[PDB]
């Protein structure tokens, strides 16, 4: 108990390399990554209008290479822009896991990265993104200023371009995974088709 | 009976075409018009006069009555007072602003009795780290950023800010006032007849 | 030019021209000026040449 | 490593991740064939508990949160909240409030339409209008953002008595500029759109509500307008400074998605009608002119009246709304909101509920989709203007 | 010069085979094609994104390089270093396998595009009949992509742009097949000769036919439906990840470098700085050994050729931000029932006017 | 000249603390972060806006408030020294640990000189601080650049 | 189709991994804690994770197999472990990665 929550320590310290070759092309392998970021096409609430308006003219991420992309395949960057209830949590950690592992995160807005204005007497608005995907940059305030995520897209750029290509072990996933049976009578899934064509919908009861 | 329908066909396709050409027209002209894109990063946009940035706090002028924990919609501010007992007078001695719960809505900023409490034009706000977003009484104060003095920012004014007619603020000259004279001026005007 | 007094501004190149306000903190020569108006107390940041104590 | 074809409807599911601006929404929709056997809506992905969280808050800590139900325009919701408690206290608003509160409702009106239309033309067409309307959007964000403190949503500019604050001083000339530089454009979009005879044949007759359909389903919005109903709660409740300007309430009679476009760009159209013939008549004028007149003479003249003023008496944070519940109602960009306030003694609320518009035009997505096709699908999404922050509650 | 000849003579006279010097020279043109079809991709990657920037009020990559000019090689090396996923029950072989079919008979065609004469890899017999022929077996690209995947939105892209890529095969060989009335054959470079003082003046309906059908190759906005975000995400492309999806990314520019060349060459001409230039007898130039007038009429040519397929590059990417989305039937009532009647009736007055005025054509 | 050896880790050696001038885009002054990291010095960047005094933040100790919300009334934390409690967290084979700060504008001339002062003390600790400025990156030591 | 409860380093599922899918079951409730390395784990410290995940889904279980009652299970195992990281058992990677104490920061037990 003498230092609350502690950290590593750890050993086996860095073995990293040094000649001037692979860290000269070490560069390209960084230059090429944060100069063509691709965001995912991912809005959930009020800040997504905010991203959007940083895709218009008016000041447009195309410049420093960003094309939003639809499929979680081929983006690396997922801006979480909105907030994120508890019904749609597993559908965003989906999203981030289903996607290629040179990836990063960005969490805008207050409500994505400590809850926001809903950190007090919600019950259904997950109280920050910090607790479910590794956020690499965080950048407050209630809509910020579509030159604010692009401030936050520099704070990333100039973190991409630390990373080390000898480096590249932490990037995969552990996954210590344990099994554990159960009794607990599954139950049939009440979302299915059936909206109009369902009996209830044409006749009152008598 | 077969001829209408033709002639219904060749009025739709000519139609068509020359609704097709007119837009291919406009969209080849639109490449002539100087790009409204206000280039961020060496371009910033200097914001208005009631932008609400963070929050900045004179340690000194604080009385702690803590309105600016009762008017927040989320009671963010943490006011830790002490109650020294000379005669009657509260101490500070933390006060601080979690700006990763904060939602800049700045009714602290409107409440505050003394002063104390004001907003800025820092947007610039970002971090690897929200437990860095903690700001205590000192990190506070700080001496906001001030875009226009900057070496490597050509200020762009918005579009509240530039003189009548003007639509967008990047071939301004160096002279432009808001849009029109304010009250001590067209006082000054009419007291002289 | 000291916090505590009442400026105005003189510069033609600032969005902030010819308002007035109260000098709150001066560091590294740059000063920061309240200006009290509308419904939120701004502060902005000037140089020590831009600012005229009037009285 | 396949699918297996088998004869039978197909269910697809359009799933929360749209890579659109319509919220998220799943709509789990089974098709026969290129049709629409019959879609079950998911709502929800967005419910943080507005109505829990109103009964706990005072008003003015209150004000901020409204801002979200219903992003775009994020001063309908303000005027709600700003009403609902005025009415019980009957708290009398100056006329000088009540022509800046006209004056920005209709901005955010046209910001309301502005961000419908952009998408809606993107789905039924290129993706170059989406880069113009956020061209044109952008000169109403730096209105407001003179104004009140921020751009859209989170200005929170409304209070109980008026208003936060007088405008700006250069304020009034530039809404003119403004409201002149985007009357023609409101036209030049059905001049380079809307005559294409594939883009309105698109559109045609796909979704369509009977007239006694859409007022028993409610359809509040211009989703009613669209199918002949001339009835805007701006003319039959008088809302406050209204019957002072002049009205054409746009109402088309088919009801389809090209009569919702039609009536959606008529009402753009009028509100800058409403914005020119308010800006010309404020109680005071420009705020430099009425800041010199004060300064002049307004130590004791008629210009420090209270008809003059930009609110009442500042109220304290603890206003203790009175007892008794009644309903209030604001035409918003897309219908009628709607606060059920009943409040019992105290700063805290009883059941602050919220009506949306959105949630109820959203009520007949499967009867609009009764065998359209799959591929009108996001042009019917597009043309009912779904907010998922107006489908939270 | 003939840079043949002098090759094949300079390795000839260390010995060396002669008859293998002529083996050892034709990785020479079939790289400097590859060169020039890599350059194009760059230059259509950087194009579009540089002039649907200008067409928005906007600015493109500026970042990247001085104009954004490596922007295309970076967004290159990006999706070389991404990992590559495979679903869970997706086929492992037909998935590597759909973005290659896609991509290798794109590339193959590039042996027809003349860029000046004897400045072309193999003028061939069959030319643009190859072509046609070489066009019909990304289909089977998009078939494999969609049936070697567990989802059932991407089975579904795929087969409705296998459906999109027959639909325009029947106008695209009936616009050539008008071309080769006139042409007197199939060779790109006898299709050019025919100009020797433009096919665009005397096919002025099939050369319509031609680029409608070109651009309707799953290619541009005016259709581009398996690409079309809105309506469904990516359709087939939506699982494909690292270089497997820039094969994509690539198959589809380098398919429209190499129809804007081959508009170029059919209807205009990589030739023919338009005035009847080898009648430039006037400067008293032996063309015939001259050993420079060649070089300067080669720089021509390859300007005139360069000029030619820009205007068509320029004007695909500039019809993507212009033309609105048809939804899938719209789009196959194009072919079958505009393109296939107006190319049979292109066809039948080419032969007409052939028949009666055997001159000019 | 679009490829740097490693004079900036002699330099960060040699001065103790420097005052990079990156360019506004942030993209370019990662790799120097590399090359030092390649050394043997680990980094730890911390955004210089958000820190307190620089004293009781990075030498001593300071109480932490979180954000109480109406629940949850008024605790402390103490966080260790943000560097003394890294010092000691050093891997085996570690010749330092030199400390990045993003936004050194926001930073007083004041707040500057500490940071200098602190090198010479307290051994194996450098400073880099991204003073905004310059089209290339290049740097100064931090003892200057202030009077 | 699965039922998961995911959040950061816990994943429960309803599947048996085999070689790296999932295949839902209907019982085996699989357990993936921390994916992502954001803490530096021990022999004893997993197999107290383990120990408690047995017990709270055999000792606790004869309700329905809705994903409310996975989050149920997920949000107690996510407890435990940050139980854990307090008492000091396991602490932060540290190592060069993102690097946000999601779990709280470290403090000196005063
Ligand atoms: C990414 C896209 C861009 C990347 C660039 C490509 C990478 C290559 C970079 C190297 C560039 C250096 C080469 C210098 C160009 C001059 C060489 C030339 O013109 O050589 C031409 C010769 C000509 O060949 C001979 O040409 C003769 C006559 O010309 C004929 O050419 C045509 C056929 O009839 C015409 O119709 C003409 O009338 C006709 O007479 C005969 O046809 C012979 O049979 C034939 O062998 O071919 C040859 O070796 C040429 C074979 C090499 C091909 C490389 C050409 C590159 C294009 C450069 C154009 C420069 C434009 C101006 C530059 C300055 C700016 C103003
Ligand atoms: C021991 C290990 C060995 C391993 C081997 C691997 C190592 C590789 C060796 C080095 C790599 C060099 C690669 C390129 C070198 C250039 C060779 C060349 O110059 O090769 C010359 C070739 C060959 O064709 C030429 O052909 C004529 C000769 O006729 C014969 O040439 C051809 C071959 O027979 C045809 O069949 C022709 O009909 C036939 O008659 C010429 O006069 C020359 O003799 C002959 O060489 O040129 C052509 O093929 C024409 C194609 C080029 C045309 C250029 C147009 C350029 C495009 C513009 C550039 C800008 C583009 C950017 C914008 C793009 C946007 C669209
Ligand atoms: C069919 C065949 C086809 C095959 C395909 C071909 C594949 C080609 C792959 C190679 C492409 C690489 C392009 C790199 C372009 C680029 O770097 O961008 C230029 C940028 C622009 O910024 C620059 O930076 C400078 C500022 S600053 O000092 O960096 O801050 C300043 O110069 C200005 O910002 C700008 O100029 O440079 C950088 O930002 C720094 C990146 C450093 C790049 C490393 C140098 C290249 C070395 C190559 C490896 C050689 C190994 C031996 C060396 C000892
Ligand atoms: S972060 Fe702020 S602006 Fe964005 S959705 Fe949440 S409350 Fe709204
Ligand atoms: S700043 Fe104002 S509101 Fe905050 S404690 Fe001090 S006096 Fe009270
Ligand atoms: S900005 Fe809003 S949340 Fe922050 S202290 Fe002020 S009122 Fe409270």
């Amino acid at each position: 108990p003498a230092i609350l929550n502690p950290i590593a320590r750890p050993e086996v310290p860095q073995e990293l390399a040094e000649n001037i070759i692979l860290t000269s092309l070490n560069d390209v392998y960084d230059w090429a990554r944060l100069s063509s970021l691709w965001p995912l096409m991912y809005g959930t609430a009020c800040c997504f209008i905010e991203f959007a308006a940083m895709i218009g003219s008016r000041f447009d991420f195309d410049r420093f290479g960003l094309v939003p992309r639809n499929s979680p395949r081929q983006a690396d960057l997922i801006i979480t822009s909105g907030t994120i209830t508890m019904k749609m949590a597993p559908a965003l950690v989906r999203l981030y896991e289903q996607m290629p592992s040179p990836k990063y995160v960005i969490a805008m807005g207050a409500c994505t990265i400590t809850g926001g204005m809903f950190s007090s007497d919600s019950y259904s608005a997950v109280r920050g993104v910090d607790k479910l995907i590794p956020v690499d940059v965080y950048l407050p305030g209630c809509p910020p200023r579509p030159e604010a995520i692009m401030d936050a897209i520099v704070k990333l750029r100039k973190k991409i371009a630390n990373e080390h290509i000898n480096e590249r072990g932490n990037l995969a996933q552990t996954h210590r995974l344990f099994t554990a049976k159960h009794k607990m009578k599954p139950v049939p899934p009440i979302l299915t088709g059936q909206y109009l064509n369902a009996p209830s919908r044409q006749a009152p009861p008598p | 009976k077969f001829l209408n329908q033709i002639t219904n066909y060749a009025k739709e396709a000519v139609q068509s075409a020359k609704y097709i050409g007119q837009g291919l027209s406009v969209t080849f002209d639109h490449m002539r018009r100087r790009p409204i894109t206000v280039q961020y990063p060496y371009e910033k946009l200097i914001p208005s006069e009631r932008f609400r940035g963070r929050i900045h706090f004179e340690f000194d002028k604080c009385i702690a009555c803590e309105v600016c924990v009762r008017v927040c919609p989320i009671n963010l501010p943490v006011v830790d007072w002490v109650f020294n007992k000379e005669l009657k007078k509260k101490e500070l001695k933390h006060y601080s602003i979690d700006f990763g719960v904060c939602i800049f809505c700045a009714n602290c900023v409107e409440y505050c009795p003394t002063n104390c409490l004001s907003v800025t034009e820092e947007y610039e706000l970002a971090t690897y780290d929200r437990h860095e977003l903690n700001y205590d009484s000192v990190a506070m104060g700080r001496i906001p950023y001030k875009v226009t003095q900057d070496p490597m920012v050509t200020p762009i004014r918005e579009f509240a800010y530039l003189p009548a007619g003007v639509m967008s603020g990047h071939d301004l000259p160096a002279g432009a006032q808001r849009a029109g004279e304010r009250p001590e001026a067209i006082a000054n005007t009419a007291k002289s007849s | 030019i000291l916090p505590g007094m009442t400026v105005k501004v003189t510069n033609p190149n600032d969005t902030y021209y010819q308002f007035q306000g109260i000098v709150q903190r001066i560091t590294d020569g740059k000063v920061a000026v309240l200006f009290e108006g509308g419904n939120w107390d701004k502060l902005v940041t000037f140089q020590a040449s831009e600012l005229e104590p009037v009285v | 490593p396949k699918i297996e074809t088998r004869t039978e409807p197909m269910v697809i599911n359009m799933g929360p991740h749209h890579p659109s601006m319509h919220g998220v929404l799943r709509l789990m929709v089974t098709l026969d064939g290129e049709d629409v056997i019959d879609c079950e809506p998911v709502i929800g992905y967005l419910h943080r508990g507005m109505e829990k969280i109103a009964e706990n808050r005072t008003n003015i800590m209150f004000i901020p949160y409204v801002s979200r139900w219903d992003y775009a325009a994020g001063m309908f919701n303000e005027a709600v909240t700003v009403n609902a408690p005025e009415k019980l206290a009957g708290i009398p608003v100056p006329k000088r409030a009540s022509y800046i509160r006209v004056i920005m409702l209709e901005l955010n009106r046209i910001a309301n339409h502005l961000l419908w239309l952009g998408p809606f033309l993107a789905d039924v067409g290129a993706q170059t209008p989406f880069f113009y309307i956020f061209r044109e959007r952008e000169y109403i964000y730096d209105l407001f953002e003179a104004a009140t403190g921020m751009r859209f949503i989170n200005n929170n500019y409304f209070r109980i008595g008026g208003v936060a604050a007088d405008l700006t001083y250069g304020w009034v000339t530039k809404c003119r500029d403004f409201c002149d530089y985007f009357l023609p454009k409101v036209d030049e979009y059905e001049r380079l759109i809307t005559n294409n005879p594939i883009f309105v044949r698109r559109l045609q007759g796909v979704g369509k509500i009977s007239r006694e359909e859409a007022i028993n389903w409610g359809l509040s919005g211009p989703m009613l307008r669209a199918s002949g109903v001339k009835w805007d709660l701006r003319k039959v409740d008088h809302y406050e400074c209204y019957d002072d300007f002049d009205w054409d309430v746009p109402v088309a009679t088919e009801g389809d998605c090209l009569a919702r476009y039609i009536v959606r760009i008529q009402e753009m159209r009028e509100s800058v009608k409403i914005i020119r013939q308010a800006l010309d008549g404020l109680p005071g004028g420009p705020y430099e002119n009425l800041e010199a007149k004060r300064m002049l003479e307004g130590a004791k003249s008629e210009w420090n009246g209270f008809d003059y003023q930009y609110i009442g008496k500042k109220l304290s944070p603890t206003f203790k709304i009175p007892k008794g519940e009644h309903y209030v109602r604001v035409e918003s960009g897309k219908g009628e909101l709607g606060i059920y306030l009943i409040g019992d003694d105290n700063v805290f609320p009883w059941r602050w509920k919220i009506r949306p518009p959105d949630f109820n035009n959203l009520q007949v997505l499967p009867q609009l989709l009764k065998g359209m096709k799959v591929a009108d699908i996001v042009a019917i999404l597009g043309s009912i203007d779904v907010i998922m922050g107006s489908v939270d509650r | 010069i003939d840079l043949q000849g002098q090759f094949i003579s300079a390795l000839q006279s260390l010995g060396l085979s002669h008859d293998l010097a002529k083996l050892l020279w034709l990785p020479l043109p079939m790289l400097m094609m590859l060169i020039v079809a890599t350059v194009g991709v760059l230059v259509a990657v950087w194009l579009e994104r540089k002039i649907s920037a200008a067409v928005q009020q906007r600015i493109g990559p500026e970042y990247i390089g001085p104009l954004g000019i490596l922007a295309p090689l970076a967004d290159g090396l990006k999706l070389i270093f991404k990992e590559d996923v495979l679903p869970a029950n997706s086929d492992r072989w037909l998935f590597t396998l759909g973005p290659a079919v896609v991509v290798i008979p794109v590339f193959l065609s590039y042996i027809i595009v003349p860029f000046g004469q004897n400045l072309l890899i193999s003028n061939l017999a069959m030319g643009v009949f190859l072509w046609i022929a070489l066009s019909s077996i990304a289909p089977i690209g998009l078939l494999m992509a969609g049936y070697a995947s567990n989802n059932k939105y991407s089975l579904l892209g795929g087969l409705r742009a296998a459906a999109q890529s027959i639909s325009y095969e029947i106008p695209l060989a009936l616009a050539v097949l008008a071309v080769a009335m006139m042409s007197n054959g199939l060779g790109t470079v006898e299709i050019v000769e025919q100009q020797s003082q433009w096919n665009v003046w005397r096919q002025p309906i099939g050369f319509l036919v031609f680029w409608i059908a070109a651009l309707a190759e799953c290619e541009r906005l005016p259709f581009d439906l398996p690409e079309a975000e809105e309506e469904l995400v990516a359709g087939y492309q939506t699982e494909y990840a690292g270089m497997k999806f820039a094969l994509f990314y690539l198959g589809a520019y380098v398919n429209l470098v190499l129809s804007a060349l081959l508009v170029s060459v059919l209807y205009f001409g990589g030739w023919s700085f338009p005035i009847p230039l080898e009648t430039i007898a006037n400067l008293l130039g032996v063309s015939e050994t001259n050993p420079f007038l060649q070089i300067a009429f080669a720089v021509l040519g390859i300007t005139m050729t360069l000029i030619k397929a820009y205007f068509f590059v320029f004007l695909a990417i500039l019809l993507r931000w212009t033309v609105p989305r048809v939804r899938i039937d719209q789009l196959l009532d194009l072919g079958w029932k505009f393109l296939l009647p107006v190319g049979l009736v292109n066809l039948l007055l080419t032969a007409g006017l052939k028949l009666a005025f055997p001159v000019a054509f | 000249g679009l490829l740097a050896g490693y004079q900036f880790v002699k330099d960060l050696e040699s001065a103790g603390a420097l005052a990079l001038f990156v360019p506004p885009e942030g993209g370019f002054e990662g790799r120097y972060q590399r090359r030092l990291r390649s050394k043997g010095y680990t980094t730890l960047p911390m955004s210089a806006p958000g820190l307190g005094d620089l004293a009781a933040y990075l030498t001593q100790e300071h109480g932490i408030r979180p954000a109480h919300t109406g629940k949850e009334d008024i605790r402390v934390y103490f966080q260790p020294p943000l560097v003394t409690y890294h010092l000691e967290n050093l891997p085996p084979n570690a010749k330092g640990l030199v400390l990045w700060l993003i936004d050194g504008k926001r930073l007083s001339k004041q707040e500057f000189a500490y940071l200098a002062q602190l090198t010479q003390t307290l051994p194996k600790f450098k400073v880099v601080v991204e003073v905004g400025g310059d089209r290339v990156v290049r740097w100064e030591p931090l003892a200057d650049w202030v009077a | 189709m699965l039922l998961k409860s995911t959040t950061r380093h816990v994943h429960i599922y309803a599947g048996h991994v085999v070689d790296g899918e999932v295949h839902p079951d209907t019982e085996t409730l699989t357990l993936n804690v921390d994916p992502d390395n954001e803490l530096e784990w021990n022999e004893a410290a997993l197999a107290k994770v383990e120990a408690k995940f047995r017990e709270l889904v055999a000792n606790a279980a004869g309700e329905d197999l809705t994903e409310y009652n996975l989050r149920r299970i997920g949000s107690d195992l996510e407890h435990f472990i940050r139980s854990l990281l307090m008492q000091g058992e396991i602490g932060y990677n540290l190592n060069s990665r993102v690097r946000n104490y999601s779990l709280g920061i470290p403090r000196v037990n005063h």
